[PDB]
């Protein structure tokens, strides 16, 4: 039977972009050509494979990750890139192969008085490794004095919420993103176009 | 041994539409995904759309999105380009392309000869054809004057003289119209016995001259 | 978007010589970087796909390497036919397919001196009004000639445009186009039309001149 | 690639009045993007508000912003003379961006200055040159005139002036004209002096010194 | 005890290089957002870059190329190196911790530096003093100086009401002169010291000046 594409797609809501979504697609016939062509995506980019070639190839595994972000943001969904998104809440892998989808969502997730349920990591150490996720809200310490969970100076909430109101601008205005990995291991493909 | 034909090309004034055709022949058609690259006089190459082997997926340049559309008819064995709403970067020459289905990833094997797209808003004017007559060989040549747009094909003997041709690009001179100069060398004896008649044909104004060039 | 860099832009080789020509990457592409060669007026050709792989029916003298961020094209011995210009186009990004700026191989060969010929404006043409004289170059090398109007001995510029034919695919050769183009009142006002050649093949200047109406 | 805007370019007003400054912008930001700095006269800027409307800490009561989408207001509920100072908004889209800022002068009631004449150092004098400093002190309004008199004669082209910014305390200005002679050229003289007219003045106040006495 | 103490200002010469130092105390600069923006003299404020605590860095379109921010965790001390350097880049640089981001502003602030891109060269100040004759005035002249700042208190800063210390001016022959004054009750002239401190950073010239009458 079918990949389940549509449950990612046409999904109601969607994650904060720290705590991305990830379906793991599994054992299906896979119907690109119907998912490509079906709304309007204001940014369509694949890397290392093409769209009209994924009908032909077989994967082990295929995901589909999702998640909400900023207008002017989207351009970090891709290999290669640094910010406040690409290296402390959703990373590519420089070789990434697969492809980034997205679409303004601002009738659906922004509010008149401001959404504020969507949030995005704003202080961490390190950067991300490619596909990690980190659903931490422990206190940031941004000086020598330790925090012990309270916030206050030098001691930060780690996420920041984005307060989508429905006529900002569209660097302002959310965005809903899918990104499609093609994981090629040395194993029977369970998935096939 | 694949051939891909264009046709369509020709001159169109800006904000107008025209539809370029690519003819495959000796392959698989419908299973292979068709492209359309663009060349601007001078410049460099550009990648246009895309189309699935099937034309169900279509994906275009930033620089055209919305305003070109390309589609395919695989019972004729054709790719379409269809271009509304043409500016005057627009002005290329506009190849199709084949992709190759060897990798994972785009790429062009074989190419269609492009055609020639000039956005204007000028007047498609004839060429002016006159002799160049000669005065240790000689040389006589013709003087493709006063036309537009390109191009213009020569040729001598209606195709039998091809050593010893020379065939210059042609020259925008300031009335806005081209000049174009194409020359043969012949050897010295064979001047009065040998007829010369240069082939100039100008499909954009539909014009044929033939003219002789006797010494 | 992803940039490649060509580099050099231009070169000029000699038959039988190592080309190698560089494309850079603004970032890694992994191995999808393909070759094309453009000769004057015809479409591009495939010479090398993924880096490496030569397409089917290229000559052998053609090879390509590199990965991540630098590539590389090698004719190993360069041959007449081959001067042409030639692109990198990457195909990580398949949907922002971009392609390089281009590299214009150039043959190197002996100095060849041009045989150069005038003729009148023709009976034809000044009927219309305007009057066209015409200087060819014919068969030189190198391109770098310079073409001089003199009417009565005195010196012609702006008057005329040039034109040169793209390097001969047999001998290597180039060939020039003079037209000095000027109306029928300011063509009765003289009587000498001439052409000086001045070019790197010849011991003193060649001049190739007529009489109006003679 | 939003920009913003920031109006008037300069603010008159008097102690105690309420102070409105505007920051347009093209697009509609939202307001948790938007912040006003402060910077005063030599000093590096301070962060005045955050979020369009949030107060920083330590920010006194009087300073306050709001506004949303196209308009941003900063407002100074009552004027002191040491809020003498270029405001300036700040935003961020894909980089952070700032408002070419507003000057706001403070209004003062008119004040005659205090001039004085200073002579040319006698370690300057050993050097070959001499340096004669007239000052004009807390004064208001801004415009005044110098002339400098030697033996009478009015000169031109041989002095510079400079004048400080408005006083965070009293909102005065402050005049310093220097007049610049080789020492050879002083010693031919023995009369200095600068004539001062003021809006604050009745009549020109003139101060000189005779050289040697 | 927040600071942000700035040094490696001054002069440089045209396409010279230097490198400016943010010490910080109260914070950790490797765990902030640690930004630059600079203020050329009589205009407004410019980010110019910005390194995250992951690491990344981002500079603005007037110095992309030119400019590299680093920090050095051991010294807790924020850099930015300066390439290239032309006119357009004589500014104040201020330090900050911040991007100027919700959540994220710009606080606190350095003192800022003054840098310099001048092919003159540094040159020390000659203070000269402006002695006095119900209130009097008395002050100091620096003359001759380059580049800016020199900065000027008042015996040691405990006389601070009713100090004037003026921009300083361009003079003919290029280089600077400023002139700080004071005004002070007249009776305490024979019972008062008064002494300017001047400090021309570029070169650290500290000269004390005692201005006394005559
Ligand atoms: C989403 O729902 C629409 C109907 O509401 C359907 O036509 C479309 O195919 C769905 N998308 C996917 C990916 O199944
Ligand atoms: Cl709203
Ligand atoms: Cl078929
Ligand atoms: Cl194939
Ligand atoms: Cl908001
Ligand atoms: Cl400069
Ligand atoms: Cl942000
Ligand atoms: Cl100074």
């Amino acid at each position: 039977n079918l990949c389940p594409f549509g449950e990612v797609f046409n999904a109601t809501r969607f994650a904060s972009v720290y705590a991305w979504n990830r379906k793991r697609i599994s054992n299906c016939v896979a119907d690109y050509s119907v998912l490509y062509n079906s709304a309007s995506f204001s940014t369509f980019k694949c890397y290392g494979v093409s769209p009209t070639k994924l009908n032909d190839l077989c994967f082990t595994n295929v995901y589909a990750d999702s998640f909400v972000i900023r207008g002017d943001e989207v351009r970090q969904i891709a290999p290669g890139q640094t910010g406040k998104i690409a290296d402390y809440n959703y990373k590519l892998p420089d070789d990434f192969t697969g492809c980034v989808i997205a679409w303004n969502s601002n009738n659906l997730d922004s509010k008149v008085g401001g959404n504020y349920n969507y949030l995005y990591r704003l202080f961490r150490k390190s950067n991300l490794k490619p596909f990690e996720r980190d659903i931490s809200t422990e206190i940031y310490q941004a000086g020598s004095t330790p925090c012990n969970g309270v916030e206050g100076f030098n001691c930060y909430f780690p996420l920041q919420s984005y307060g989508f109101q429905p006529t900002n601008g569209v660097g302002y205005q959310p965005y809903r993103v899918v990104v499609l990995s093609f994981e090629l291991l040395h194993a029977p493909a369970t998935v096939c176009g | 041994e694949v051939q891909l034909v264009e046709s369509g090309g020709g001159v169109v004034q800006p904000g107008r539409s025209l539809r370029l055709s690519c003819a495959a022949s000796a392959f698989t058609f419908s299973s292979y995904d068709m492209h359309w690259v663009r060349q601007a006089p001078g410049k460099g190459l550009e990648w246009v759309a895309v189309i699935s082997y099937d034309g169900s997926n279509k994906y275009y340049a930033d620089s055209v999105k919305g305003r070109f559309t390309i589609s395919r008819d695989n019972s004729k064995n054709t790719l379409y380009l269809q271009m509304n709403s043409l500016r005057a970067e627009d002005t290329a020459v506009y190849y199709c392309a084949k992709d190759g289905g060897k990798l994972w990833v785009y790429y062009f094997d074989y190419w269609g000869q492009g055609t020639l797209v000039t956005v204007s808003s000028a007047s498609t004017k004839g060429p002016s054809v006159f002799p160049l007559a000669p005065s240790g060989t000689a040389a006589l040549g013709c003087l493709v004057k006063d036309y537009f747009p390109e191009p213009v094909t020569v040729s001598w003997n209606s195709g039998a003289l091809t050593s010893g041709v020379h065939t210059f690009p042609a020259v925008l001179q300031s009335s806005g119209l081209y000049s174009l100069s194409s020359v043969v060398t012949v050897p010295s004896s064979s001047l009065g016995t040998q007829t010369y008649i240069c082939n100039v044909n100008h499909k954009p104004s539909n014009t044929k001259v033939d003219k002789r060039v006797e010494p | 978007d992803i940039q490649m860099t060509q580099s050099p832009s231009s070169l000029s080789a000699s038959v039988g010589d190592r080309v190698t020509i560089t494309c850079r990457a603004s970032q890694s592409i992994s191995s999808y970087l393909n070759w094309y060669q453009q000769k004057p007026g015809k479409a591009p050709k495939l010479l090398i796909y993924a880096a490496s792989s030569l397409q089917s029916g290229v000559p052998s003298r053609f090879s390509g390497s590199g990965s991540g961020t630098d590539f590389t094209l090698t004719i190993s011995s360069l041959q007449p036919e081959d001067f042409a210009t030639y692109y990198c186009q990457q195909s990580y990004s398949t949907l922002a397919l971009t392609f390089g700026g281009g590299t214009k191989v150039e043959i190197k060969r002996t100095v060849a001196a041009p045989s150069v010929f005038i003729f009148p404006p023709s009976d034809e043409q000044l009927k219309s009004g305007t009057a066209s004289v015409v200087c060819l170059l014919n068969n030189f090398y190198p391109r770098e000639a310079k073409v001089q109007w003199k009417v009565d001995n005195a010196l012609q510029s702006g008057n005329s445009q040039e034109s040169v034919t793209e390097q001969d695919s047999k001998d290597s050769t180039y060939s020039l186009s003079s037209t000095l183009t000027l109306s029928k009142a300011d063509y009765e006002k003289h009587k000498v039309y001439a052409c000086e050649v001045t070019h790197q093949g010849l011991s003193s200047p060649v001049t190739k001149s007529f009489n109006r109406g003679e």
